[PDB]
């Protein structure tokens, strides 16, 4: 700190949202970036795009990790992505709704959807702590026969990830291009099987986002030293396309099934 | 990019001069896992007796074989020494590091002990949701008998006891899932039609009786030319083959 | 600190005085800068200038503010400017004298004077405190009918001012161009009225310099942590002109009347 | 420069398109306080009865009026409803943000109830050191009667009951002080001759008696064309007009 | 610290050794640098050079200085140079041997030797201590009649030296060009006198290397604050030449005589 | 370079205009210590009586004088007032700041009281390992008598009582050591042949008896033209001459 103002804070703007950062980031990209071509073969209805709504950096969860619950491999976040994020606005009964968040408002009236994603992880520690986080992404991981084994931080180091050095207080961004078995994901619980058929698919489960402890959070032994630290996430969409226009209530949203 | 991020390098010596991936010392190069995945390995092998088949064997199927690029879920037992100590081949090990794929597979069925004729069909629209094969009289009628209009090959054992076929990719989506779980209820659709190439059925066509020793069917497989291991996610944790049978008894 | 010497210290020289600074300043100018033209219409005697004496950065007051006397709007300094500065050398009876300070030695032999001023405020805190000062100037403020009401820091924010962030330890300079009702100020108490007339004027009262608490000085609760901080001021003159040569004792200096 | 210093700007939207200070929507622009200060406002107003004047009224003055750009010190009472709830005009509010000035003022004297003649003089070398006017028999002889050689205007009420004059700036210095205190002993000279434009005296010239209701004199004022509000210092703290008469009794 | 990695660490490579530094150094050169010409007049045998062995930065001593033994002029190091360094590998009986350290392996088979030297001094303090070291060199100092008087830090300030500011944690390098009474130094104890003659010479005693306390090491009074700090030295050779090939045991190494 | 390192300079005034090291005010320059070292100073001085010499004086030596650029180790006593209060000359003070040298010295032997002849020899291969001279009958035979083939000069006192010689540098090495210790056993070779220019011997050649007052020999010395003070190491700590005889007795 050498100025009347503290110092210069870098700025990142998208739509009508402005994010400030002060340090050098840790970055990675889940897969090769590309422009889709086979999505046009999936739907004859024109794909609508709402960039001012979807390209907006939106605030996700805050998760609080303490010294007493910070062990190697501790999962601060284990969420189906982008399902958990898009469905983060629930009612009294933990039933999601796409009706209040402007970024998610197109999900309510469309049956099929696709986009690339970016995730920012913000931690604001003081000058006197030490620790390390790893945020990683696994494409459709929950469907793999060894999913729980891939949860170990040693395994996360090999999938696309970014690191947060609490000793440096760096921000971090993880780019996640769209890759799925189909050129579109489903927004809601539709086309389940019948008496004989079982075609069941989760809405918006492109993969699993992890946030885990690489090196446990440590603090001064002093009493008035913060033994806690909040971890905040931000998400946005790059190439958001929506198709299959429907009434917002033609299909329902179920209570989401959690991960182990 | 963090996965390959190498800050503050400290390198005492220069790099080691190249051999072009072995081409200088040996006559060939070793630079791509895709090449190794094109070297055949055991997919499944079993012995079938008359007792495993239907009482009245009306040219019914011998094996219902699910087709996975990452191979079947192995069962290590006293009857299967290979899976017990060799474990999974190179292809399942290679496959474990990738999420998706989009190509075909090349098979080789070796049938010994049978003097009759063998028929082979590929059912691309009917792939199994389990990572284990179905044998003989346990195969449902819909698959136990030759279906029409499917891509097939019929071979007399009198001319050759080895069948060579290539199974194509006929899936409605972008990718097929590698390393898929058999415990999958939240995404049945993915597991049903976006995972396996479709079952391969191997049956017998003739009235000749099966010897008391039974017939043995050995299916080898490899990656086809149009195949691709697509998105590199992490490797899963591994087991070590030298921890099956110990060197404490160096000969056994 | 990354060198054998600590780091590089910026330097500012004037006459035979050299000031060192280490941080980025907070600056402001009381009014538009200009070159005077109507001062020549006030005196036919040639205006003498003593740049090596007057253009010299001179040290003013040190004022000590503690945690226990640091409240919002606390006045560390409330002084008539430049009167208080030029008259800072007093005798046993608090009577000022222009005879010892070389910068002020022209004030003793001249009746009328004019100059532009610059004020530097130096605070040297450690790395572990927090607080904020505001130094502001009000042109001929004491003569305004609402002067005491303009003393609140909320009012100071609107007059020309500079800020000192104790958390950054920045220096700060406030430029104050000459503006007065007359093209000259008086150096001493002269031409008071008589039995019938009352023409009374204060020497060198161009305005009021404030130094106030924007955000109270705070410290670690530890015992051996400094609960005090000195605030030092420096002043110099830009276009110092003097006219009306007189004997140094033809006119006297009174004990200065303080502000409320 | 700290007063306008804006570091680390975070602006979610672009700026709002201009209307040229109202010229697009309304037909005129609003960009300068100087323009508003040229719209007349009440300076002082009072009623004068025969009892307020000298016993023998020898064409003596009715009002001794000090001239301040920032207006007089208002007295809110039951007899003065305007000053009580409207408080100070726009010009005193504008003036409060500036230290100095150098121009003239424009006045408008409205005299009602008198059929006689009114004389008006400007005394630039005699400005008052108080921010309140002096009425009738309390005016000293030196000012109570018409002085010679001063700039003046004499007007018969029979032709027009409104007098229009412009008072010039005749001060020996660079600036005149705005917002000056009446409690000033350390700088009497500044307060005496470097503050006010000089008193304006309004008197009567005739033998006609004043009606029992008295005459009313209303002086309006505004800034002249050569006037300038010069050095911007802070605004002083303000009072709110909606805190005089409450809306608890919306009609009263 | 503003990056995921801490920050950039400067690197210095020689032979197969890589040294990392993070701060700006303090440097000096004992005497004018030159290329030797009269060494060729001393030996008709071709002078062998082993740059990959000798030009290698080698690790010397670590010396531990504590708060309780850190007084003005305290000698952390007083060693004959380069004797003490080249002979730092001793046996059970404190007898040196040139046979294990690759940098010193040419000293075992040669009788006479010459080179220029460079010495690095590494101290790695935390952010909260204060103190100052001086590392100085005195050419053939032990042979001077006032050697012990030149040991005072006031005297060291005048000989070639470098400074280490514990408050800045700077590295420091002292270059020491070869200067001696002869164009070669002796590697071992050879050609001592006989019954009548006394020609006795110490191996490799080009001078004395000092490391002394300029300003005593000070620490926080807190219990868990390190009251100790290690000082490490590194040495290398620039123009190492060796001549006079002999069997590694034709001459012996004595137990080295220490300095007062 | 740390020895001359001057960071963060704060300089209130400009530099002082030059005089070219005194050449402007006085007629000469003073910029090099080497020039001062070329101004002669006392090296050694003593009185010799018949009792100090051999019983039978066979043209034997009077003084065996070691030659050091940094001078001899002084002995301050009641008999030597100079060394006691003047201490060491400028040359020993200059020499103390440098480690090495490589040149010759210039001597001046002044012999008073003797009417005979004086011989002087230089023994470059025989320099003393002590910093003190040897007198008369204490001088070993190898030096007490004139040796052959050495550079010499023989002077009759009848023609001139002052001898002027220049002693050359005849050393096998690169440098000669300045400020060398007499306590040196670990480096005897350095102290023996790489320190001093070689002894200078001063003897008498004739049968004339020495007066009862004795003869006095005064040797002055200075640096030669080919001399260099070579490597600047620190200065050693000093003593102050005003702390020998106090000013408490201003005349004594």
């Amino acid at each position: 700190m050498d100025r009347p103002e503290g110092s210069e804070e870098r700025t990142v703007q998208t739509s009508n949202v402005v994010l400030g950062e002060t340090n050098i980031e840790s970055q990675d990209i889940a897969s090769k970036e590309y422009s889709p071509t086979w999505d046009r073969l999936a739907s004859s209805e024109v794909s609508d795009e709402y960039p001012m709504l979807t390209d907006r950096w939106l605030f996700w969860k805050s998760v609080k990790w303490e010294v007493n619950d910070s062990a190697f491999g501790k999962m601060l976040v284990q969420e189906k992505f982008p399902q958990s994020w898009v469905q983060m606005d629930v009612n009294v009964n933990n039933i999601p709704r796409y009706t209040n968040i402007p970024n998610f408002i197109p999900f309510n009236i469309h049956q099929y959807m696709r986009a690339d994603f970016e995730v920012k992880i913000y931690v604001n520690p003081n000058d006197f702590v030490s620790g390390w986080l790893i945020m990683a992404f696994l494409y459709q991981g929950s469907e793999m026969f060894d999913y729980k084994l891939r949860r170990n931080p040693a395994a996360l180091m090999q999938m696309p990830h970014v690191l947060v050095n609490v000793g440096a207080a760096n921000e971090a961004t993880l780019k996640i291009p769209y890759r799925y078995v189909r050129p579109f994901m489903r927004c809601k619980d539709i086309l389940r099987g019948d008496n004989l058929i079982t075609g069941v698919t989760e809405p918006l489960n492109m993969g699993v986002l992890f946030v885990e402890v690489l090196i446990p959070f440590r603090t001064s032994a002093a009493s008035s030293a913060p033994k806690s630290l909040d971890v905040s996430l931000f998400v946005k969409m790059t190439n958001a396309k929506f198709t299959g226009m429907v009434d917002g209530s033609i299909a329902l949203l179920s209570k989401p099934i959690a991960l182990p | 990019m963090e996965r390959t991020f190498t800050p503050n390098v400290m390198q005492p010596t220069p790099l080691l001069p190249t051999t072009n991936d072995g081409r200088v010392t040996f006559g060939e190069a070793f630079n791509d896992l895709k090449d190794l995945a094109r070297r055949y390995q055991l997919y499944w092998e079993g012995t079938i007796l008359e007792g495993n088949l239907r009482a009245i064997r009306r040219n019914s199927a011998l094996v219902q074989l699910p087709l996975y690029p990452h191979g079947l879920r192995i069962q290590p037992d006293v009857n299967n020494p290979i899976w017990n100590i060799m474990r999974d081949g190179h292809i399942p090990v290679i496959s474990s590091g990738f999420r998706y794929f989009r190509g075909g597979l090349r098979l080789r069925i070796v049938v010994e002990g049978l003097n009759s004729c063998v028929w082979v069909q590929h059912h691309p629209d009917r792939p199994s949701i389990f990572s284990r094969p179905i044998i003989g009289r346990y195969i449902a009628a819909k698959d136990a008998y030759r279906n029409h209009a499917y891509a097939a090959y019929v071979q007399n054992m009198s001319v050759n006891r080895t069948i060579e076929v290539e199974v194509p990719f006929y899936q409605p989506g972008l990718y097929g899932m590698l390393n898929a779980s058999d415990n999958n209820t939240a995404n049945s659709f993915d597991r049903l039609r976006f995972t396996g190439l479709g079952d391969l059925l191997i049956g017998i066509e003739g009235e000749q009786p099966i010897p008391k020793e039974g017939i043995e069917i050995s299916v080898y497989y490899s990656i086809a030319d149009d195949f691709s291991f697509n998105i590199f996610c992490g490797f899963p944790p591994m087991v070590y083959c030298d921890e099956t049978y110990s060197a404490a008894t160096p000969d056994l």
